[PDB]
């Protein structure tokens, strides 16, 4: 924001947003898969109990 | 100043150990070309280096 004027700051911020959003989506997908695995494990534990 | 250097033998100077006030740079619009890349032309007075 300080170094560059809005004209190219817009594209810079867009690139940063795209990268961060991709990272968040990857993290959320990994978390969902892990949560499904843990749900399966918890169901097995509940059945054993 | 009164004289400058040649294009090939461009004179290099080190600026530091002082307070930089670029108010005169844009106050006197006597320069045909005035372009800043990677730094805001107007925010030059609100930066540290």
């Amino acid at each position: 924001l300080s170094r560059l004027d809005p004209p190219e700051a817009e594209v810079q911020i867009d690139r940063l947003i795209t990268g961060r959003l991709q990272s968040l989506q990857t993290y959320v997908t990994q978390q969902l898969i892990r949560a499904a695995e843990i749900r399966a494990s918890a169901n097995l534990a509940a059945t054993k109990m | 100043a009164t004289r400058f250097a040649s294009v090939y033998a461009w004179n290099r100077k080190r600026i530091s150990n002082c307070v930089a006030d670029y108010s005169v740079l844009y106050n006197s619009a006597s320069f045909s070309t005035f372009k800043c890349y990677g730094v805001s032309p107007t925010k030059l007075n609100d930066l540290c280096f």
